RNA sequence: UAAUCGAUAAACCCCGAUAGACCUUACCAACCCUUGCCAAUUCAGCCUAUAUACCGCCAUCUUCAGCAAACCCUAAAAAGGAACAAUAGUAAGCACAAUCAUAGCACAUAAAAACGUUAGGUCAAGGUGUAGCUUAUGGGUUGGAAAGAAAUGGGCUACAUUUUCUACAUAAGAAUAUCCACCACACGAAAGUUUUUAUGAAACUAAAAACCAAAGGAGGAUUUAGCAGUAAAUCAAGAA
């Protein structure tokens, strides 16, 4: 049984139904244990594509983008890239039929 | 002619709770809000959730708890728990009423994935402000 | 979602918990209605005859 | 039951549009791109076109959540103009109250 | 209760600002008296002040179908109060808050920024390169 | 509750209605809980948990002089179910330049790197971070900016002697 | 009632008691000041109407007076004019003409005001009418009209009352500055989302400065410099002051004329006690309470409407 | 569309269009249901000869009964409903010239007639 | 037009819309699906007919002072019911008033403003009584609509010197409808043609430049608004 109010809360709290205080926001969310140079440095993932190609302005555009977002993990990122490798590499016809021979 | 809310006059003998006789203009000035939380604040998130949330247990109380319910329901958010006051009519005997309130307390509880306390307030007749 | 409101709140009128005051309305109605002979036609009967 | 048809039609055109949004998003950067080369820009832009148009973004109509109403909806409440009053007018909406000045 | 010791050097706090929101101007006063009682209880030294109220109108229409001479319109204000604490240490601050925060009315928000003393990083202190 | 109160706008009668099923008692939020006298007892109570602050911080010089770095962070309560808030993330860094090691050169051209962070009248270099998910990931990369700035600072170049 | 009173007083007590003893003071010296502050702190209404805020105070403030037993338990009733509906004012009327003829068997602007109708009818715990309110001042007219004994005077005290009125310009004391030795005046003015402060120094090379720029450049447009010429102007000391000026919000106008507010206010300590009301009456330290009147929804300017068509 | 529904109240003025009347609120026990639950504090007492019965079902024929119970209730309310036209005539039908009133009522004084 | 509905004296006419390229959408054109959202149901689903069956929300008299139970009186009562040196009226209630808000007064504005009236508005916010539809008056996909002979309501910008341009904040410099063959310029292009850019899957949409510079030279009968920080002029923000 309960025998205080104080009781309640305490096996509340400890059942994980309330919340844990003073309140951090970010408490239940540990972010895959990621830390900030594993967001914004995104050198890892453009190791696999021509350098000195317009791809390459591209491909630096949205790094950028990605490393100034916080609403994604960083397997999302990792996948956006990826996806850009997979089409790039999709359509080599119409890399070559361009005026510019892309790797 | 407003017809807002508003409790018309009678032949003068129809009976009015407090609330039920204190017109739209009045909130904030007499009367008080039936609800409170957060998200109506000038920095505040998420408001409408809390609305659909409220919405739906004043529904919720009028149809589990049968003609018992005297006023109309008071709800507060308090730190991620809902605290739900309510004025009772007596009418059921009381191992139902703890029936109801075990009941409630769980089903909410596991809807909103927040636990919820409950109150009743139970009184013996519908409070008359004016008329009678 | 309603659904979800819809048909807990409909199941937690069946197991005799909920009362829903607006569907017993209806319900009444809808028994008078098909007790003075004008009902819901069994689908595809009603037009050709 | 949603409370209309239309609020069904919707339901599904977030669904599709929460199910589309990296392909979207993805294909229309190549789109919006000054740097590469117009002919990929071409063969994206039949892409784009491709995927199935109810999950295209604009084609998403806020509502009024309760009543269903295209219009007269105000976006902190998700709520039509009569329901929202209809609520704030018994009190049942926190912190709002008739406004004088 | 269980106190523990930890040998690390626990965080001091320059300022430790705590903004409440409300909708009751009273509601805050009651608030405030809380909070400076508490304050002054466990030596904690603090100033309150209040900042500008805000008042959020907007418009809506007065009939079902149509008159649209007719509106109505609608407020929210939101009151503030701020709670300025000067010289704290972590652990003074994690229970003097959880204290605030635990008895917090259900009628207000409270927004806490904390500025927190760090001397220097260490690449930085005096190498170069 | 043993205390009488009546509260209600009254009818002409002129009687503010009774405690009891008052409906408008039991909306107000009651700081009958925090009672000064429980408060009292509360804060005793939470004696033993705080720790001493250090003496010789009383005045503002001893921090710049001891602590020149202010980190700024900030968090929120709002009563609902979820305990996000977006806002949470940002990370603030207030630096005194006068307080860093600085060369002639190093400081030039730092102030000439950094731009608008910098003022120039108050000497406070800050630093907004932002881009990432959690507070102490914005820490970390803060840091990080200081850290690189100062090291950039010192470098010269050929550019820079053109 | 009066049950009700007796218990209400009964339960008054124990729970005064019972809030003393929660909120931690002495029982004895508890006052009315205490228990507002108590209550307030306890259940924290904010609204607006203060009469629909939370009360716990004594049942006679808070009950209307009652009108006592009429009749013994025979029937028979104690007053003699009962029978007249209102005995409470009658025997007022009886009293007063009684009074008067034997005053005349006998005989051979303080801020005093009688009554008001309200004060009459709390006195008598007797619902009034304007007719016999009048009726029975013009009485107390006809008292007043005679030789007044002391008896006599009492009983008009009865029905006096005695109210305030307070007209003068506050009067800062000047303020000696430590730096020059030398005194100086601060004024604040407000007008129309502008409002002005204006240190006067007592002595001036009639130097005028605004905002760290001189009074010309900041106020190009002539009519403004004009304003701020008015108070000095009207008390001849045009050169003879020096002032510095911070003023904010608002368009020029506005800002020229919270300088005059703000100067004329600060100009009143090196002024006499006489040209004081003379400024009043030139209208320099009264605020301007006129200002933009909301635009009102359905119209055009606040005032202004959409316009109207018969057909 | 749980949404969408109402209170009995506001329709019924919204039925009854005065700008007759039956209740639902009669018959219906708490708990009952058509799916046939016996919830331990409310169609059943707590506790039979044993403690703390348990969430049972009845069959299908019991509660082909009780339904039948719930129909038979209307029909004699509807019955009870009908019944309720009698009176005494005054003079001619519809004339209320003659008919008795019924004794005065009891004056202030306590007299009575 | 193959191609919505509603409002339409005062109390319609930038009105439901704080908002239609697809969507919204109710419309027309073709195609398609029949326990066809839900836990269960000879059941769902219907922007189909009733606003003269209604609840809801409002308009309107109206910044109008009255409405109304409980009684009492009138050589009878359909109804009426006051005179203050008073002649039959008393009465709690709801209105007005009072207090609240516009951060202190005050005034001002805001709000409020019953009972009824107009069978005033709205079954397209939603919900319902009565009626109808059920392999269709239901549910989906694809396109398509919103053209101007006019007639009119409200706006915007003008018709220029109290002006136009540039600088600029409020002392400046130039332009200035007639010379005359200007290499046209004075006001006035919000309109169009072209090119971009914003959004968007889709420009028919918005903005910006370049061009072009038209009607207009202060407006018939008749009309709208405003009593002070108002009218008039100027600028900025938000809702969706
Ligand atoms: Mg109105
Ligand atoms: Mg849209
Ligand atoms: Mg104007
Ligand atoms: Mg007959
Ligand atoms: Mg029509
Ligand atoms: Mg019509
Ligand atoms: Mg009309
Ligand atoms: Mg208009
Ligand atoms: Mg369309
Ligand atoms: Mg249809
Ligand atoms: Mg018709
Ligand atoms: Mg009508
Ligand atoms: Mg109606
Ligand atoms: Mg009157
Ligand atoms: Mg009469
Ligand atoms: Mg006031
Ligand atoms: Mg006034
Ligand atoms: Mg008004
Ligand atoms: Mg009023
Ligand atoms: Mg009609
Ligand atoms: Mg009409
Ligand atoms: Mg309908
Ligand atoms: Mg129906
Ligand atoms: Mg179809
Ligand atoms: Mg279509
Ligand atoms: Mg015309
Ligand atoms: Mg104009
Ligand atoms: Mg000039
Ligand atoms: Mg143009
Ligand atoms: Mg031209
Ligand atoms: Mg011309
Ligand atoms: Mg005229
Ligand atoms: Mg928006």
């Amino acid at each position: 049984p309960f025998q205080n109010g104080f009781e309640e809360m305490i096996q509340w709290t400890k059942e994980g139904k309330l919340w844990e205080f003073p309140i951090n926001n970010e408490a239940g969310f540990d972010d895959d244990g990621s830390e900030f140079h594993e967001h914004i440095f995104l050198d890892k993932y453009l190791q696999d594509f021509p350098k000195q190609g317009p791809i390459r302005h591209f491909m630096e555009l949205v790094t950028c983008g990605l490393s100034k977002n916080p609403y994604l993990s960083v397997k999302q990122k990792v996948e956006h890239i990826e996806w850009f490798r997979n089409y790039f590499n999709e359509k080599r016809v119409i890399l070559k039929e361009s005026g510019i021979q892309l790797n | 002619k407003n017809r807002a809310a508003r409790v018309r006059v009678s032949k003068g003998d129809k009976p009015v709770t407090y609330e039920e006789a204190h017109a739209p203009h009045y909130i904030a000035h007499r009367k008080g809000w039936l609800s409170l939380h957060t998200g109506n604040l000038d920095g505040e998130d998420h408001a409408a959730e809390r609305t659909v949330e409220d919405v739906f247990l004043r529904k919720f109380m009028l149809g589990t708890f049968p003609g018992c319910l005297a006023d109309q329901l008071v709800l507060k958010r308090r730190a991620n728990q809902l605290e739900i006051c309510a004025l009772v009519l007596r009418q059921l005997p009381p191992h139902k009423f703890y029936f109801l309130v075990g009941y409630s307390e769980t089903l909410l509880s596991h809807f909103y994935k927040c636990p919820v306390h409950l109150h009743l307030q139970t009184v013996p007749s519908k409070v008359v402000y004016k008329y009678i | 979602n309603h659904n979800t409101y819809f048909a807990l709140m409909g199941t937690l009128r069946f197991l005799g918990l909920y009362r829903d005051e607006h569907q017993d309305f209806r319900d009444e109605q809808l028994r008078l209605k098909k007790l003075r002979g004008k009902g819901k036609p069994r689908k595809g009967e009603g037009k050709r005859a | 039951y949603y409370v209309d048809w239309k609020m069904l039609r919707d339901v599904k055109r977030r669904k599709m549009a929460y199910e589309y949004a990296d392909e979207r998003l993805r294909i229309n950067s190549l789109r919006k791109n000054t740097i590469l080369p117009k002919d990929l820009q071409e063969v994206a832009d039949e892409e784009i076109a491709s995927l199935p148009r109810d999950s295209c973004p604009v084609r998403i109509r806020n509502r009024c959540v309760m009543t269903s109403r295209p219009r007269g909806v105000k976006r902190r409440w998700r709520l039509s103009r009569i329901v929202f009053r209809h609520l704030a007018d018994h009190g049942q909406l926190s912190g709002v109250q008739r406004a004088m000045w | 209760p269980e106190i523990t010791i930890s040998d690390e050097p626990d965080t001091l706090y320059k300022r430790l600002s705590v903004l409440v929101k409300g909708h009751d101007k009273a509601v805050l006063d009651s608030y405030e008296y809380f909070a400076v009682l508490a304050a002054k209880e466990l030596g904690i030294s603090i100033k309150v002040h209040e900042p500008p109220r805000k008042i959020e109108r907007f418009t809506l229409l007065k009939s079902v179908h149509i008159f649209k001479k007719h509106r109505v319109q609608y407020e929210m204000r939101t009151l503030y109060r701020c709670l300025e604490l000067e010289h704290l240490t972590g652990s003074t601050a994690d229970v003097y808050l959880e204290y605030i925060q635990r008895n917090l009315p259900e009628g207000v928000a409270m927004e806490v920024t904390k500025t927190k003393l760090e001397q220097l990083p260490e690449h930085i202190r005096k190498p170069i390169w | 509750v043993p205390l009488p109160v009546r509260m209600g706008y009254p009818v002409k009668r002129g009687v503010p209605m009774a405690k009891e099923g008052n409906l408008e008692l039991l909306k107000i939020p009651n700081f009958l809980h925090l009672t000064p006298v429980a408060i009292k007892r509360h804060c005793e109570a939470l004696k033993d948990f705080c720790t001493e602050w250090p003496a010789a911080l009383d005045s503002d010089e001893k921090c710049e002089k001891h602590f020149p770095i202010e980190i700024d962070t900030a968090d929120y309560v709002s009563a609902g179910p979820s305990i996000r808030n977006p806002k949470a993330r940002v990370v603030t860094l207030r630096v005194k330049l006068s307080s860093l090691n600085l060369d002639d050169h190093a400081k030039k051209k730092l102030i000439k790197l950094v731009g608008d962070r910098y003022c120039k009248s108050t000497d406070v270099l800050t630093i907004k971070t932002d881009r990432c998910p959690l507070k102490r990931q914005n820490y970390d990369y803060a840091v990080y900016l200081l850290t690189v700035l100062y090291h950039e600072s010192w470098k010269t170049e050929e550019w820079e002697k053109k | 009632t009066v049950d009700f009173i007796k218990k209400q007083i009964e339960e008054f007590n124990i729970g005064k008691r019972h809030l003393a003893n929660m909120m931690g003071e002495d029982p004895e010296t508890f006052t009315q000041e205490d228990i507002d502050r108590a209550i307030a702190y306890l259940f924290p209404s904010g609204l607006f109407e203060k009469r629909a805020r939370p009360i716990m105070k004594h049942p006679e403030e808070i009950f209307p007076k009652q009108r006592a037993i009429q009749w013994g338990e025979d029937g028979r009733p104690f007053h003699f004019l009962f029978y007249t509906g209102k005995q409470s004012y009658y025997s007022l009327m009886h009293d007063t003409y009684g009074k008067l003829l034997d005053v005349e068997k006998h005989h051979n602007p303080i801020g005093s005001r009688w009554l008001i109708k309200e004060e009459l009818e709390e006195m008598l715990v007797e619902k009034l009418s304007d007719q016999d309110y009048a009726q029975f001042i013009r009485l107390l007219e006809r008292l007043s009209a005679l030789p007044c004994g002391a008896t006599e005077e009492d009983f008009v005290n009865r029905f006096r009352r005695s109210i305030p009125x307070x007209x003068x310009x506050x009067x800062x004391x000047x303020x000696x500055x430590x730096x020059x030795g030398m005194a100086f005046s601060r004024g604040e003015g407000k007008r129309k989302t502008a409002k002005a402060e204006v240190v006067v120094y007592g002595q001036g090379s009639g130097r005028i400065d605004v905002n760290g720029v001189d009074y010309l450049l900041y106020f190009p447009v002539t009519q403004d410099r004009e304003q701020l010429m008015f108070p000095l102007h009207f008390l001849d000391r045009l050169g003879k002051h020096d002032m510095t000026c911070a003023v904010s919000g608002g368009g020029r106008s506005a800002q020229a004329g919270a300088v005059r507010l703000a100067m004329a206010r600060a100009l009143c300590s090196f002024v006499t006690e006489d040209e004081v009301e003379w400024m009043r009456q030139a209208g320099l330290l009264t605020a301007d309470p006129r200002v933009r009147e909301r635009k009102k929804p359905g119209q055009e300017g606040a005032r202004r409407k959409f316009t109207w068509k018969k057909r | 569309s749980f949404f969408t529904k109402l209170t009995a109240d506001e329709l019924w003025k919204g039925a009854l269009a005065e700008s007759r009347r039956k209740d639902l609120n009669r018959g219906q026990i708490i708990g009952e249901g058509r799916h046939g639950f016996l919830w331990p504090g409310l169609n059943i007492p707590l506790m039979r000869n044993g403690a703390v019965q348990t969430i049972a079902q009845r069959s299908k024929e019991d509660q082909e009964k009780v339904e039948a119970d719930m129909v038979q209730q209307r029909e004699e309310w509807d019955r009870r409903r009908k019944m309720k036209v009698k009176r005494e005539r005054g003079w001619s039908g519809n004339t209320w010239g003659g008919v008795s009133l019924g004794p005065p009522d009891p004056g202030p004084n306590g007299e009575t007639y």
